[PDB]
């Protein structure tokens, strides 16, 4: 029930997204040995997905969660980089993609930097790069990002390293 | 997968040395997240 439709570059939608991209890239601990060295992207496309099973999912738990919190879902655009990025968008976010060794537990783990989770697009710590060159710092095959909304509710606030 | 803390819907990570990190969030539903946007890109070379 997944459809894909591209945005032109013109819509001020494709605009404010690649903005959202370009504006949260940062430098990373590791000195690029996850994700890269670089400082921005070359975005060559930008699609909209569309399953409405998916979407009224979200929705009535959006709903549980925001008559749990006082009417506030605390809904967040935050981006996501696995393996199963086309597994995702096909049939919803499951237990099959969560991160069982993450510092916060076994969940789905999000970053409102870009540039994090790219570091998890060929894999956790990059795994072993692109497939077609092994170069986790690959400049030439092309990556792949969710744009996700996400419900936050109630969020349990972690100081940390 | 594991469960939020209770009575939390989700945990917020926040950067406590980095100064210019920003937040990582965990949700432990997948109903949670709605994947809305694919974003093809290449990372760039610095010059
Ligand atoms: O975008 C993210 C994807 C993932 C991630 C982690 C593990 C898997 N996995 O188990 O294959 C997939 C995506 O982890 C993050 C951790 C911190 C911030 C953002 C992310
Ligand atoms: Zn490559």
């Amino acid at each position: 029930g997944t459809i894909l439709i591209d945005l032109s570059p013109d819509d001020k939608e494709f605009q404010s997204v690649e903005e959202e991209m370009q504006s949260t890239v940062r430098e990373h601990r590791d000195g690029g040995h996850a994700g890269g060295i670089f400082n921005r992207y070359n975005i060559l496309k930008i699609q909209k997905v569309c399953n409405k099973k998916l979407w009224e999912r979200y929705t009535h738990r959006r709903k549980e969660v925001s008559e749990e919190n006082h009417n506030h879902a605390n809904e967040r655009m935050l981006f996501h980089g696995s393996p199963f990025v086309n597994a995702i968008i096909h049939k919803g976010f499951d237990e099959r993609h969560a991160y069982i060794g993450g510092m916060f537990g076994a969940g789905i783990y999000f970053a409102e930097n870009s540039s994090k989770s790219n570091q998890y697009v060929y894999g956790i710590g990059g795994g072993t790069g692109c497939p077609v060159h092994k170069d986790r710092s690959c400049y030439i095959c092309h990556r792949q990002l969710l744009f996700c909304r996400v419900t936050l509710g109630k969020s349990f606030l972690q100081f940390s390293a | 997968m594991a469960h939020s803390p209770p009575g939390h819907h989700s945990v917020t990570g926040r950067p406590s040395v980095n100064g210019l990190a920003l937040a990582e969030y965990v949700i432990y539903r997948g109903e949670q997240a709605y994947p809305e946007y694919l974003i093809t890109y290449q990372i760039m070379r610095p010059e």
